[PDB]
This record gives structure tokens, C-alpha cells and sequence, in this order.
């Protein structure tokens, strides 16, 4: 670095897919009916019924 | 940033105040200037910054709460001395 | 007589409103990452960011859900509603910043200063806000069940 | 670690040495071997006698804290006090074994 | 002369005590393949595989 | 053209077909050997899960079957899932095999003598009808707090066919690691192989103690030297087994009585 670098520097990172796909993304998730509580899909818990039949 | 496809302003009280923080405003002789014009409202009340809780999590209480947040990587050192001799 | 006639209107003037604003100090975050990792939850309904929040395994994430669970623990009491509550503002303050020493190589010091925000968070109520129905398995509910 | 989170529990102890629960005092009953002496073998000479050794800190235990009180480092290590009896008779010499006039 | 008496007799009986724990614990042990020796007869459990003994009296791999 | 397109040798990817071509090397792309050495991203490779060295990571390999066979689960972490579901289809292609080669095969491997006792028992029983995929390799949902590495739960298939873990529960762990799991109270009638149950004891007969007791003290010392955060002082740590929790089990050992 052989200069400072202005905000009009440091904004165009925030505009690549690199920095909204790390940081900027929502997860799509919902209920898990056996816990109430907040689930993605492909996970769940440690827990006979969960771990059974997947919720 | 954000924007899902619609012009929000921008990012909010984020990008650019992360850049340059204003210099704190000194007391001369330990005076405020326009103290004798401002009414003695609390300030919380003055320009807007009015929060029904303020917690505080530099506090006894809470530190079941903050040592609940900070990472298991987050090792801090000197817990049960200190370099420097305290007894001096 | 005059200010304290201020300061109860303008405590009125404010508490009457649809909003409970929650202020968390010292969340022990820069303010660089704790900050961004919050505009991705302003606006949204509390119902969602304490979603969104409990899945990402960041720390910003989980130190506003500290909040939003003590948050809307007081904005009930205000009468605030506990579900048709959103995030109005949910900004990042920088705050304490410590000094620690750090001995870099080569008889080199460099001082790594321990950082640490404050987190200005305002409940707001929307009145018509329908929150979503979020029980179907994100969107396995079709492209992957075959049509009919 | 079946922890699913590590951390400082849930590293399974000792995931070997599966012959636990010695009884030395009882086991040195069979040797006649002075049961104050034998539990000392079983842990670092630091701890027995009088032998430069390396404390950690918290095991020296805290003046008293508005949270706790005074805790010695003996009382809540009992097992970990030198034994200066144990030390003087097996490791220094005594007046009497050089007494010449 | 005395510290050489006393580090030859923290040697001399660190084996003396470790030959009480593994040969005990070797003399446990067997008691250990005994109650499991017991146990495997009634229970039936050949330990020897999803066959029968008929692929064992070849006396091959199988 | 006649000589293969790509000489000798050359690294293709993970994800990549296996191209067969004409050449002196030596590719298995096939990985039916059991409890084999053999960590890689190839095909005849199971994933080589990270470690220091491929010994040390041989003994994680160990301490990892040698708990999955001890207790039907272990919540394992990130690339060693995929390669201990493969060690658990292997472990019962060892313990279906039966002669005396592969009960050794297995007894070079593992840690302690007590598992290749039990994993020839059960399994032979257990999984006389089921002929591969062994181990169900299920995802828990919080990545570790401390590095964002998975957690899936690969625990053994049927074990209601067991004879050691009949209707175990484990929704929950143990409360002090030495006490056994909880049990489905549907099945609360049920008793043990003693070999099994009198051996554990032995072991967490060294827990029951003092001198753990003060190892726990201790360790929660140098957890603090080297500080990590939230640890008790070693002035609040009161023991984990003691007197009143003596009075229950030496009267739950009743059938010896
Ligand atoms: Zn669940």
C-alpha cells in the first residue's frame, strides 16, 4: 500500500458476490416440529425423535 | 452493504463513519460552553438518543452474559495474577 | 418550571410512541465486523432475526439475539406487541477500546488495542404485519416433490 | 470428545489407563511400606517434598474475594501438602547420623 | 549417601506397587474372560462370526 | 495420442471421473479392504479427515472407532464422519468375518482388549441380516462454537437387536461421564452382559475417587493459565461423585447381594 485508501475505495467491496455471498445472505430455515425452534434443512438434533425420522 | 434490488439509501450508520471518528470536543476550564442557554433535561432527551433500557455488559451481573457471547478461541490471559506486582 | 415541563412531554412525547428503542453496550465486537453483520437484519420481523440469528454461527448474530430476547422481554412491558414487533434501527456505536501491549519481532512493539461496540437496537411495532408461515422445509416443498 | 462442543470438558479424561481405583494405602499395607510415604509416589515430587518445583497460579488460591473467601491452597488440595516429616526423613541428613566429638 | 538411598527406594518400590496394579489387574482380568467365559455359553454367542461352526470344522478360511 | 494424452502421473481433482488410460501406475479406484490406511481424496481412498501426521491421524482413527463401539454413538466432527462410517461398515465386516485373523485384524487397532471382546458378541448377532451400510450418518444442526467444522451423529444401525445397548437413550450425554446412559423407561426391565457392566465400573471406579477429585480441582487450574475463558475456580468445583451419590449404587448393586 502506497496510498490511503477513500471510502469510494473501500465501498467497491461491498459489491462483488464475494463479500454479499459471505456476509450478506439471509438462510432459508423454518420450524422444526419436534423442537419449536428454528431449523435449516439437512440438520437436526441430537435427540431420538429427531434422529429418527429426520424432521 | 445490503440493497435487494431496491435503492434503501445504503448501509445506514455504517460504511463511511467507520472511516475517520470525529475528535471529542475538550472542555476549556472545565466549562460547556452553551451550558448556561440549555435547558437541564436529561440528555437522553435532548437530541434524541432516548432508550428505555441502557444494559450494560461491563457489569458484575452480566458477566455470565458476556462470557456467554465471546468465542471459546477468545483466551484471556492473566486470570489469576498480574505481571506487574501489584503489591508495590 | 419550564423544564420540567420538557422533561415529562418529552418523556411522553415518547413513550406513547410504537417503538422500544435498547441500547447493549460494550458487545465485545469491532466495529467493522459486528456492524455488517448487522445490516443484514435491519428490518426484519423479530420473529425472523431471532431466526436468522440463532443459525449463523457468527458473533454479531448471537449478540443481538441477546438482545432481541431482552429486548422484546421489556418491550412487553411497555405493551409493545411481542409478535407484529420489527427492527427499526439496529446500528453499532463504537465504543471502549482498550490498549493491550503486543511485542512484535525484532525488539518491535506494536499496541493491539482490544476492541469493544455498543449496540443501538429499536424495536418498532408494524401494526399490519403478517408474519409468514414458516413450516414447510424451505423449498423442498416443490422441484424436488414431483409435480402432482 | 464427545462433547459435539469442545471445550474444557467433555476431552474424556483418560481415554486409556482403563485400570482405575488403585487403593494405595491399602496396597501399602501388603508391602509395609509407610502409607504416608507411598501416595507420594503417585504424584510430582513437587507436591511431597521439598523440591523446587512449578505452581499454577489458581492452584495457590486467591485472598478473599468479595465472592469467596480466603481458599488455602491446602484446603481445598489437601492431598497436595508437603510432608515435612516424610521429606526430613528420607531426604536431608540429620545431626544425629554425623555427630562427632 | 542418603540421597542416594532415597532415590534408589522411590524406584525400588514405583515397580513394587506396579506390580500390584497390573499384576492385579491381569489377575481381574481373567476373572473378567471368566464371567464373560460363563456368560457366552448360556447366551450362546459363539463369538465367532454370523456362521455356524460347520464353516469352522473345515478348518480353511472357510 | 498412442502414448497416454497426460503421462505417467499427474493429479487430476476432487470430483473427477476415473479416466481409465493405459499406465504402469497403480490406482484402486475401489474400497471394499477393511480398516485400511489408506486416507485420500481418491475413490479406493476413504476421506483423509486432517491431522498432523497419517500416524496421528491413524490415532484419531483409533480413539474414534474404539468409542463407537464402546457407545454406540460418537458425535464426530466434520471429515472424520465420513471416514468413521466406513470404519463402522468395516469394523462389522471384521466382526462378521469371525476367524481368528480378523479378531487380531481388529485387535492391532484398537486401543483396549475389552472392544474386540465385545465387537465380535454383538454385532454377529445384531447385524446378521444387514449387509453394508452400518453406521447412519446424521447431521446435528449447531456447527461448533469453537471452528465452524460439522457435527454429524454416526451411530450404528438397529440396535434393538443389541445385547449392550438395548434401548439406550441418547438424547442427552451422561451427567458425569462415568455414570451409564439413561434408559427408555419403555424398556426400563432390562439387565446387562455382567462382562460389559462389571468392567465399566472398574474403570469409572477411578472417577469415584479423591485423587480425580483433585486432578479436577487442578485441571481447572490450568485451564485458567491458560486462560480460557469461563472456568470455575478450583474453590467451587465440588466433586462430582460423592457420598450421597455413594449410597444409591452400592444398594443398586443388589444382584450380588
Ligand atoms: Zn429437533
Amino acid at each position: 500500500p502506497k496510498r490511503k485508501k477513500n471510502p469510494m475505495q473501500l465501498r467497491r467491496k461491498t459489491y462483488g458476490l464475494h463479500f454479499k455471498e459471505r456476509y450478506l445472505k439471509l438462510e432459508e430455515w423454518y420450524f422444526c416440529p419436534l423442537c419449536a425452534e428454528p431449523k435449516k434443512q439437512g440438520e437436526w438434533c441430537r435427540r431420538e425423535d429427531c434422529r429418527q425420522i429426520k424432521p | 452493504f445490503t440493497y435487494t434490488q431496491a435503492q434503501m439509501y445504503a448501509r445506514y450508520r455504517t460504511r463511511s463513519r467507520f472511516y475517520k471518528r470525529p475528535e471529542k470536543m475538550l472542555k476549556a476550564y472545565n466549562v460547556s460552553p452553551n451550558l448556561l442557554r440549555l435547558p437541564k433535561v436529561k440528555p437522553g432527551l435532548l437530541k434524541g438518543i432516548y432508550t428505555d433500557e441502557k444494559i450494560d455488559l461491563r457489569d458484575r451481573e452480566r458477566l455470565e452474559l458476556v462470557e456467554s457471547i465471546r468465542h471459546p478461541k477468545e483466551r484471556d490471559f492473566y486470570q489469576d495474577h498480574t505481571y506487574h506486582n501489584q503489591w508495590i | 418550571m419550564y423544564c420540567e415541563r420538557l422533561e415529562t412531554e418529552l418523556q411522553k412525547a415518547q413513550d406513547q410512541l410504537p417503538q422500544y428503542s435498547f441500547m447493549m453496550k460494550a458487545v465485545p465486537s469491532a466495529w467493522k465486523k459486528l456492524d455488517i453483520e448487522l445490516s443484514v437484519l435491519r428490518g426484519l420481523s423479530v420473529r425472523e432475526a431471532m431466526a436468522q440469528c440463532k443459525l449463523s454461527p457468527r458473533k454479531g448474530h448471537m449478540a443481538v439475539f441477546r438482545a432481541l430476547e431482552v429486548a422484546q422481554q421489556g418491550a412487553e412491558g411497555k405493551g409493545l406487541d411481542k409478535e407484529h414487533l420489527r427492527i427499526a434501527y439496529i446500528t453499532c456505536m463504537p465504543g471502549p477500546t482498550d490498549k493491550q501491549v503486543d511485542i512484535r519481532s525484532r525488539g518491535y512493539y506494536a499496541w493491539k488495542t482490544k476492541k469493544s461496540s455498543h449496540l443501538l437496537l429499536t424495536l418498532a411495532e408494524d401494526p399490519e404485519m403478517v408474519l409468514p408461515d414458516r413450516t414447510a422445509i424451505p423449498y423442498a416443498s416443490l422441484m424436488t416433490m414431483k409435480r402432482a | 470428545y464427545n462433547s459435539f462442543e469442545r471445550g474444557w470438558k467433555d476431552k474424556t479424561v483418560h481415554p486409556l489407563d482403563r485400570r482405575g481405583r488403585f487403593n494405595l494405602d491399602e496396597a501399602a499395607a501388603e508391602l509395609q511400606l509407610d502409607e504416608a510415604y507411598v501416595a507420594s509416589l503417585y504424584k510430582p515430587l513437587h507436591y511431597t517434598y521439598s523440591m523446587k518445583g512449578q505452581r499454577y497460579p489458581a492452584e495457590q488460591g486467591r485472598t478473599s474475594r468479595p465472592g469467596s473467601l480466603a481458599a488455602s491452597r491446602d484446603r481445598m488440595f489437601p492431598l497436595y501438602r508437603r510432608n515435612y516429616k516424610l521429606n526430613r526423613e528420607l531426604r536431608v541428613l540429620d545431626h544425629r547420623r554425623i555427630s562427632t566429638d | 549417601e542418603k540421597r542416594i538411598d532415597y532415590a534408589k527406594k522411590m524406584h525400588r518400590d514405583r515397580r513394587l506397587v506396579e506390580q500390584l496394579r497390573t499384576h492385579e489387574f491381569w489377575g481381574w482380568y481373567m476373572k473378567l474372560q471368566r464371567v464373560r467365559g460363563r456368560w457366552c455359553k448360556e447366551h450362546g454367542v459363539s463369538s465367532r462370526g454370523v456362521y455356524g461352526p460347520a464353516v469352522d470344522a473345515a478348518e480353511l478360511w472357510g | 495420442g498412442r502414448p497416454p494424452p497426460v503421462m505417467g502421473h499427474a493429479k487430476r481433482m476432487r470430483f473427477a471421473g476415473v479416466d481409465d488410460n493405459p499406465s504402469v501406475t497403480h490406482k484402486p479406484w475401489d474400497t471394499s479392504e477393511p480398516l485400511m490406511a489408506d486416507y485420500g481424496w481418491e475413490r479406493g481412498k476413504l476421506p483423509k479427515f486432517r491431522a498432523r501426521s497419517p500416524f496421528h491421524r491413524q490415532q484419531i482413527a483409533r480413539r474414534m472407532v474404539t468409542e463407537l463401539i464402546r457407545k454406540d454413538y460418537v458425535i464426530v466432527g466434520g471429515a472424520r464422519a465420513p471416514a468413521l462410517r466406513i470404519l463402522a461398515d468395516h469394523v462389522v465386516e471384521l466382526a462378521k468375518a469371525g476367524d481368528t485373523d480378523s479378531r487380531q485384524q481388529l485387535a492391532y487397532f484398537l486401543h483396549d482388549p475389552l472392544m474386540v471382546d465385545k465387537a465380535f458378541d454383538e454385532y454377529p448377532r445384531r447385524f446378521r441380516d444387514m449387509n453394508a451400510k452400518y453406521a447412519m450418518m446424521t447431521r446435528l444442526k449447531g456447527r461448533r462454537r469453537s471452528d465452524n467444522v460439522a457435527m454429524y451423529f454416526v451411530e450404528y444401525k438397529n440396535r434393538d437387536m443389541s445385547d449392550n445397548h438395548k434401548g439406550e437413550d441418547y438424547t442427552a450425554g451422561p451427567e458425569r461421564f462415568f455414570l451409564p446412559p439413561r434408559i427408555i423407561e419403555t424398556e426400563k426391565g432390562i439387565q446387562r452382559p455382567p462382562h460389559m457392566q462389571m468392567a465399566f465400573d472398574r474403570w469409572a471406579s477411578k472417577f469415584k475417587t479423591e485423587e480425580f477429585h483433585h486432578w479436577w480441582r487442578l485441571r481447572h487450574a490450568k485451564l485458567r493459565y491458560w486462560g480460557v475463558r469461563n472456568v470455575p475456580h478450583p474453590s467451587d468445583v465440588d466433586p462430582l461423585w460423592t457420598e450421597k451419590e455413594e449410597e444409591e449404587w452400592h444398594n443398586e448393586m443388589l444382584a450380588n447381594t
